């Protein structure tokens, strides 16, 4: 608007970076 | 700060943090009156009158579906609604005037800084490492095949089917009932569903598996009930998610999972075609079955030209790979500029949502 | 070097992105085939804006890449524009038929109003575009047309020709509608207070003017000049029992969020061949202020090459750097097919 890759960040993401946290569930 | 993940369905409500590997909260997605949410509404539905805000995916009963917000922010999560980002899932073909009604009540009753709305079996893609392939999305109300191309789902060929998990359990039920057993008070659902969950299989060919149901007991399993009896369940264990396969089990006219899975592929473009059947990504509680992969890839490549190479991919957290996705999708530095911003709301109100969404 | 044809009701406008001005202006009909200027059955394939005779539509595009602009298609990036409004299946066709008839490199579709917009300089405003079959208002919030608050009128210059010709019958001509065409491109112009231009043109010795008709015949045009473009502001002139330009283009801002309308009344772009008429930038000034609350700046915004808006906006963001992620590629379109443009249109 001035003058006037999202995909790679998926495929290479990293899951075993991703916080482990507890589930509730009954 | 942290940003939100709420992924809501028919049966269950997933919700936590972005960056978790996991959802904090997960409870079902009903409103019980005379209001009671959740795990407290079906612990009193004998006082109670239960309803599902959500049907085959899609949200109907937009009151309730508010409660159910209210629950996860306050009650759930513990948190401000205001001080949260907030990244929420809907039904691949969620009519446009619902994901502008999930906008509103977002930014006007909630008053999040900021939302995006993302098509759940996407997400489940995204958790797999993938941004192409083929989703088979089925949770407890509805089952989805969803081509999807660099995170694009491809809407022409987007197939649905209102057969899911519930089903199988009204299924598992009937055909208990039919060897003798009974289970009709709401409690001895709870017990069908846990049977399902623990004992049913997909059969690799039905019509071998039942005669060697019927010829020996080698196939037979045993359930310890609340009570202490001990109950044997035979050919039940795969005639319950064979439904999936075929539906006319339960009076349905449609065809099955796999054959909708190759229509969908085969309403995609043929330049297409070779990296959906190599990306057949299984997404939601209802294709948790053992057996169902091997399944899968035995009727697709029945079905493909046999050059082809199949690949089904099931991973483990299966379960929870759309919460999964919205939890790395919200995580990505590359994804903060797709948030819709309570500025923008202010500006452009609830239609800003095509914009990003 | 990329291409911008921005196909109009009545007039397609077509050259290349980084240039001030279509290279090549001609009617949009088709004649059985016959195209432009040589057209027989006469067929307009864009009606109000909207393409509906497929067959005749490739036969235009056909017209523009190889009689008009003389390139090779397959050469060329190609961005096209398209109507407020447009059925999400029209812009799937446009698409299929560019990669699939003219095997085009990569291609866009753009909304009309947000290309004159762009051309202003702008991304927030709200844009009166008014051409050969449609006048729209539609307002913008950094580069997204609302939907919701988007007017469309079924008045234009094709309906302002013909009543050019209805009111110059009654003094005793007889009509031949290209002439009167030109006439009102030449002579018309909006009063600023119609009923008082209606008075005082008797003794106005500024009003009459003649022309040359091709035969050789000189007749006079009078009060004829201003009534003529007045039905945009009184669409009963001509029998139409919608609100006039000014009003709706007022509708149009109050369908808006408050938050934004400073911003729109601020920033009234005016677009397309029927909004050349001299006076109406300030005749529009005058209607919409009288509407509007006495505490909002109002601002008319009419380039003297607005004619040309649309074009020169695609030629604009067809330019930008930040646009070129934004084409639909040939793989894109082999792997995703048609609907691949709702990705990124
Ligand atoms: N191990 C399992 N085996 C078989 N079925 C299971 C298993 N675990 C969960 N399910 C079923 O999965 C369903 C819930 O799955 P999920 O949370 O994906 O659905 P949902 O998102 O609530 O519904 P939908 O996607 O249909 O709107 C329930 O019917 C449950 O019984
Ligand atoms: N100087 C002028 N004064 C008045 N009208 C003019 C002038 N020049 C061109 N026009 C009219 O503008 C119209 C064409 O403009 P334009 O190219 O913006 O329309 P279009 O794009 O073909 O149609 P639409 O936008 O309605 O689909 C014709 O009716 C023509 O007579
Ligand atoms: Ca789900
Ligand atoms: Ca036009």
């Amino acid at each position: 608007m001035a003058e006037i890759p999202d995909m790679a960040e998926i495929e290479k993401f990293d899951k075993s970076k991703l916080k482990k946290t507890e589930t509730q569930e009954k | 700060t942290t940003a939100l993940v709420c992924d809501n369905g028919s049966g269950l409500v997933k919700a936590g943090f972005a960056g978790d590997d996991a959802p904090r909260a997960v409870f079902p997605s009903i409103v019980g009156r005379p209001s009671y949410v959740g795990d407290e509404a079906q612990s009193k539905r004998g006082i109670l009158t239960l309803k599902y805000p959500i049907e085959h995916g899609i949200i109907t009963n937009w009151d309730d579906m508010e409660k159910i917000w209210h629950h996860t922010f306050y009650n759930e999560l513990r948190v401000a609604p205001e001080e949260h980002p907030t990244l929420l899932t809907e039904a691949p073909l969620n009519p446009k005037a619902n994901r502008e009604k999930m906008t509103q009540i977002m930014f006007e009753t909630f008053n999040v800084p900021a939302m995006y709305v993302a098509i759940q079996a996407v997400l489940s893609l995204y958790a797999s490492g993938r941004t192409t392939g083929i989703v088979l999305d089925s949770g407890d109300g509805v089952t989805h095949n969803v081509p999807i191309y660099e995170g694009y789902a491809l809407p022409h060929a987007i197939m649905r089917l209102d057969l899911a998990g519930r089903d199988l359990t009204d299924y598992l039920m009937k055909i208990l009932t039919e060897r003798g057993y009974s289970f009709v008070t709401t409690a001895e659902r709870e017990i069908v569903r846990d049977i399902k969950e623990k004992l049913c299989y997909v059969a690799l060919d039905f019509e071998n598996e039942m005669a060697t149901a019927a010829s020996s007991s080698s196939l037979e399993k045993s359930y310890e009930l609340p009570d202490g009896q001990v109950i044997t369940i035979g050919n039940e264990r795969f005639r319950c998610p064979e439904t999936l396969f075929q539906p006319s089990f339960i009076g349905m006219e449609s065809a099955g999972i796999h054959e909708t899975t190759y229509n969908s592929i085969m309403k995609c473009d043929i330049d297409i075609r070779k990296d959906l059947y190599a990306n057949n990504v299984m997404s939601g509680g209802t294709t948790m079955y053992p057996g169902i992969a091997d399944r899968m890839q035995k009727e697709i490549t029945a079905l493909a030209p046999s050059t082809m190479k199949i690949k089904i991919i099931a991973p483990p957290e299966r379960k929870y790979s759309v919460w999964i996705g919205g939890s790395i999708l919200a995580s990505l530095s590359t994804f903060q500029q797709m948030w819709i911003t309570k500025q923008e709301y202010d500006e452009a109100g609830p239609s800003i949502v095509h914009r990003k969404c």
